RNA sequence: GUAAAGCGCACGCAGGCGGUUUGUUAAGUCAGAUGUGAAAUCCCCGGGCUCAACCUGGGAACUGCAUCUGAUACUGGCAAG
RNA sequence: CGGCCCCCUGGACGAAGACUGACGCUCAGGUGCGAAAGCGUGGGGAGCAAACAGGAUUAGAUACCCUGGUAGUCCACGCCGUAAACGAUGUCGACUUGGAGGUUGUGCCCUUGAGGCGUGGCUUCCGGAGCUAACGCGUUAAGUCGACCGCCUGGGGAGUAC
């Protein structure tokens, strides 16, 4: 009854009845213990609904303090270390272990979807070493991108990428000033290469200008098929910006662009005039 | 966020006399003016703002909170204050164990509820006379005395005073369960059970008043965050 | 989970126009094998009434105790006005060496090695408090540690 | 910082003690208890009848201002000793006005001489006066038309006894207390003074110089025992009373307003 | 204080205690050593009676006393403040 | 210890300075002072009044009440050495939140007024922490400590017997 009169605070109940129904409950700090009264003696109400409308596998968690610790209650019954976080879709990975990871996955489709509910959106039960698998999938990209942001010499550049924490991407909005700790800052100029970082966000805006800052294809010519969207963008750096565009273009002027071959222009060309022909037929 | 110009104008350093006060406000005193207490604004309003910080910090979590005066000069403002941010209130007698015995008060709860209910909702008139004045009287009673809290449920989440010693039974409700306490404490009162204490002129209006104000403003702040 | 123990249950007199009305007083103690402790003192005009009342008053406003690990953390003395009560940690296997309510209150406590005398009064009532004042203002070497701006090492 | 110290020394410099500074806005008023502000720790708990004039209603709306006075502190709470008593310290620059050039020029109006002196009123206070200064000659106002307008020229005053004596008419013509305190005695000199506390068996009236009076509990009406003097006369207000009895040995002057 | 228990009040010998700084001494105090503190008994580790009691080897202990050699914070003595 | 005066005389407190330089605290035995009653010798003797007498009251009234009334109370010099001789609280020192007074100094302040701001001594009440069986005590401790002494060990028998 205590849930009755406002002491057990019951927020979601992300439970699939039929098979297991656990769910996570709060409760105001007064030494109430809420699983606590939902369980009983020994279970008592717990058997309650465990024989209630059928065979069902109740569960009450604890519940801790805001979202991020709804995420372990949701992976319970079994045994959570750690989980990832992001914005919008922050998408719980759950981060156990193997052998623990037999009871906490339990079945593939019941409590894979049952701890989904849990936190109203989605969780991606991992492992431990999946975890550091894709942890280090992460340092090197921030620096396995081509590296595609502020750029000097290589040789100064492995040097500041090995004390730097999560490479450069987007960098210079943290500390400016535990860089120049590092062994050689005399003037502003590393504090000015992550200004350099910064312009190369801005000169991949230009990129994007490139493929849309300057007028890119339209639908017509990125659906079609046979062409990618840096074939379409080849192609329409040469004015065209319909498909109706590429088909009035010819092999010979479709070959001075070096990416396109004469035989794929003119099978795009072929493709592009079909469609402007049979367009009539779906 | 409460400015010392403010509050200098609305009299909040103003304590009371050197035969009434407390030694342990020794520490928020200033001086002695014309044989009245000052209180020292330079110590009171960090600790203000403090205690504003906590209030919305309470709201953000969606916490309630009871405001108490029953001064009588000031029942109205609280009254007010408590409305602008839609929270509950006591700006008349506090019963005593209203939170200790709140099961027992929960019930009166319920008995002016259902009372109101009548009164409105029912439209059944034809009552025999004498019974139907009893029953006003019964609502008018419990009107004035739970009319704040009758949507509150439970138990407060913290608890703002306008003054510690005229509200002592509240606050030792409050430290007996654990419920925070934001108390304004004058130089005679007692600052001991109070967790976030405001040393301010519980007596003079204005100075509720502006008490009041901003934390219904932090209030209403934390609503919204 | 918890373990509850009625120590001591006395009956009561308030005497009246007629005669005398008769009530009684259960003192209980409960605690959860760990430092946490309560005692209850609870009255009724039937003795089952009163024992669930000092059950209910026990289980709340409970305290808590530092225990290094079956026994104390050093010797403690606690009184509460007349019973006077010296408690002394002892190595494990000696059992709980103490009288009467105080025993009790001591084996909820889940302390399992203690020796221990009452002194002044034995009042159960007011030697549980004691006790309870005793185990309450002992504290403990991180405690200490944490108190002076040392580490444990530093005092051993 | 010295900030807040250099303000309090300011706003010590910036208000004195008595009701001098017209500082206190009116913040509410009702019916019967107005309320001010003047800088104090609370306050006022102000009558209606403070602030009244001359006819019986209310002259003073939210905001204005008149200082009220001070020197006594929190009976317990509330801050005040009331504004009229600052007028009265008006009263009193209007009157020494007159050494200046000799001449103090109002409206003064004595029909009738209380205390063998006619009583002269200035604006709205009513003040009482020794025999000879009603009239600058034997003209004696009672031949006069009833309450007449001429003004106040000053024939006698106490300095320390608020006795006040003005000559109505001819605008042409132009310790302490207890050692010779024989000036009101003979049998029956009536005198305007103000009550200070009813102490259920009194009224204490008490004006003329640091003296004590009691119209204690039977005379007071023409009721004897069942009276209770806080229902029959009032708190802190100027009334008819004269002397019918001093000691000047164990300072009892009794008093009466039975008269 | 009211349960038994503050002399009716003082002065004051003996006695007990004694502000602060420096120097000295080394009586108290502490440290180490030597001598002794019988054996048995007690306790520890062992051994022998089938076990045990009992017997029994070695240790520890006997908290002390006396001396010698140091230490000098404290207490004391002496000298100056 | 209480009307004024005078003579001889002890202590206390404050104000500044100056000096001495631990000379101090406590104290078993010891010594002194010690209400009232009481004793001795000599004086005195108004009032009051143990004892006593009478009148009442009463069942009785060796009392209470009334009318009288002697020791004594008063003085001098001795003795007695006890009292709920009580704060039922040994003395000395140090330290620990406050308020309202009284009394007696004293420094400064325009005493511009009986006042304003301090700083000492003694003292009454209330009350905090703490203490206490509770009652209560609470900077004059019954709190927190030190030094020395005195005293207690169930009630009666008994503060009696020898």
């Amino acid at each position: 009854p205590e849930i009755g009169e406002e002491v057990i605070e019951i927020k979601a109940a992300a439970r699939d009845p039929g098979s297991r129904a656990k769910i996570a409950v709060k409760t105001n700090d007064k030494r109430i213990d809420p699983v606590g009264a939902c369980v009983g003696m020994r279970g008592a109400r717990v058997q309650a609904v465990s024989t209630e409308l059928g065979g069902e596998r109740i569960d009450i968690v604890l519940w801790d303090d805001n979202p991020a610790q709804f995420v372990i209650n949701a992976m319970a019954p079994a045994d959570v270390a750690s989980i990832v976080v992001d914005e919008d879709k922050h998408t719980m990975d759950i981060a156990v272990e193997a052998g623990n990871l037999a009871q906490a996955i339990g079945r593939n489709g019941q409590n894979v979807r049952l701890a989904s509910q849990l936190s109203g959106w989605e969780l991606n039960v991992m492992t431990v070493d999946d975890l550091q698998a894709k942890h280090q999938a992460e340092a090197h990209a921030a620096i396995d991108t081509f590296t595609k942001y502020l750029d000097i010499d290589e040789d100064f550049a492995t040097v500041l990428v090995e004390e730097g924490f999560s490479t450069l991407e987007e960098l210079a909005y943290v500390p400016m000033k535990e860089l120049l700790e590092i062994e050689g800052l005399d003037e502003p100029t590393v504090e000015a290469l992550r200004e350099r970082a910064k312009n190369a966000l801005a000169t991949i805006a230009q990129a994007q200008e490139e493929s849309l800052g300057d007028n890119k294809p339209a639908d017509d010519l990125l659906n079609l098929e046979g062409v990618d969207r840096d074939l379409a963008f080849k192609l329409a750096a040469r004015g065209v910006c319909t498909l109706e565009d590429l088909a009035e273009q010819g092999i010979d002027d479709l070959a001075d662009i070096e990416g396109l071959t004469d035989e794929k222009a003119g099978a795009l060309i072929m493709a592009a005039r079909n469609i402007c022909w049979f367009g009539d037929e779906a | 966020t409460v400015s010392m110009r403010d509050m200098l104008k609305a009299g909040v350093h103003f304590g009371h006399q050197t035969r009434y006060w407390n030694p342990k406000m020794k520490p928020f005193i200033f001086g002695a003016r014309n044989k009245v207490h000052i209180i020292n604004l330079e110590k009171t309003v960090p600790m203000f703002n403090e205690a504003l910080a906590e209030l919305n910090k309470i709201a953000s979590r969606k916490g309630k909170i009871l405001f108490v005066g029953t001064k009588r000069a000031a029942s109205e403002a609280v009254k007010d204050a408590a409305l602008s941010c839609d929270q509950f209130f006591v700006n008349h007698r506090w019963l005593g164990g209203m939170l200790t015995n709140w099961k027992t008060v929960r019930q009166s709860i319920k008995r002016l509820k259902d009372l109101e209910t009548q009164s409105q909702d029912g439209t059944f008139d034809k009552l025999t006379k004498k019974e139907a004045l009893m029953r006003t009287r019964e609502l008018e009673k419990l009107e004035n005395s739970l009319g704040g809290i009758k949507d509150m449920g439970g138990l407060p989440d913290a608890l703002f005073v306008i003054d510690a010693d005229h509200e002592h039974i509240a606050i030792k409700e409050a430290n007996n369960l654990g419920i925070p306490v934001f108390a304004i404490v004058d130089t005679n009162s007692d600052p001991d059970g109070v967790d976030f204490v405001i040393p301010g002129n519980d007596d003079a209006i204005r100075a509720v008043t502006l008490y009041l104000g901003a934390v219904a403003a932090t209030v209403r702040e934390g609503r919204s965050q | 989970e918890l373990q509850e123990k009625l120590i001591a249950v006395n009956r009561v007199s308030k005497t009246v126009k007629g005669g005398r009305i008769f009530s009684f007083t259960a003192l209980t103690v409960v605690g959860d094998g760990n430092g946490r402790v309560g005692f209850g003192y609870g009255k009724a005009r039937e003795v089952p009434a009163a024992i669930q009342k000092a059950m209910e008053k026990a289980r709340r406003n409970m305290i808590n105790v530092a225990l290094n690990n079956g026994t104390l953390q050093h010797p403690v003395k606690g009184v509460h006005t007349g019973s006077r009560v010296f408690m002394q940690p002892a190595s494990e296997g000696t059992g709980i060496i103490a009288g009467g309510a105080m025993r009790a209150v001591l084996e909820v406590a889940g302390v399992h090695n203690v020796l221990a005398k009452a002194y002044g009064s034995t009042n159960p009532i007011n030697v549980v408090r004691a006790t309870i004042d005793g185990l309450e203002n002992m504290n403990s070497p991180e405690m200490v540690a944490a108190k002076r701006g040392k580490s444990v090492e530093e005092i051993l | 910082e010295s900030f807040a110290q250099l303000f309090e020394e300011s706003l010590k410099e910036i208000e004195t003690r008595p009701g001098s500074i017209v500082r206190g806005v009116v913040v509410a008023i009702d019916k019967d208890v107005v309320l001010v502000d003047a800088g104090l720790k609370s306050e006022s708990a102000i009558p209606a009848e403070q602030f009244k004039n001359a006819q019986g209603e209310l002259e003073i709306q939210v905001g204005d201002e008149v200082d009220v006075a001070l020197d006594a502190v929190e009976d317990g709470f509330g801050e005040t000793l009331l504004s009229r008593e600052k007028a009265k310290r008006h009263e009193a620059w209007i009157t020494l006005e007159k050494a200046y050039e000799d001449a103090e020029t109002v409206t003064g109006v004595i029909n009738g001489k209380v205390k063998g002196g006619f009583t002269v009123e200035l604006n709205g206070i009513r003040a009482f006066l020794p025999g000879s200064l009603v009239d600058v000659r034997p003209v004696r106002d009672t031949l006069h038309l009833e309450g007449k307008e001429l003004e106040f020229k000053v024939i006698k005053l106490d300095q320390k006894r608020n006795n006040v004596v003005v000559s109505r008419r001819a605008v042409i013509e132009s310790e302490d207390p207890w050692v010779a305190i024989a000036k009101r005695y003979p049998e029956g000199t009536k005198l305007t003074g103000r009550v200070t506390n009813l102490t259920d068996y009194g009224c204490f009236v008490e004006i003329e110089e640091g003296v004590e009076g009691l119209v204690h509990v039977s005379e007071m009406d023409w009721t004897n025992k069942n009276i209770h003097p806080s229902k029959v006369v009032n708190v802190g207000d100027v009334v008819e009373v004269m002397v019918l009895d001093i000691d000047e040995e164990r300072r009892r002057i009794s008093l009466g307003l039975k008269q």
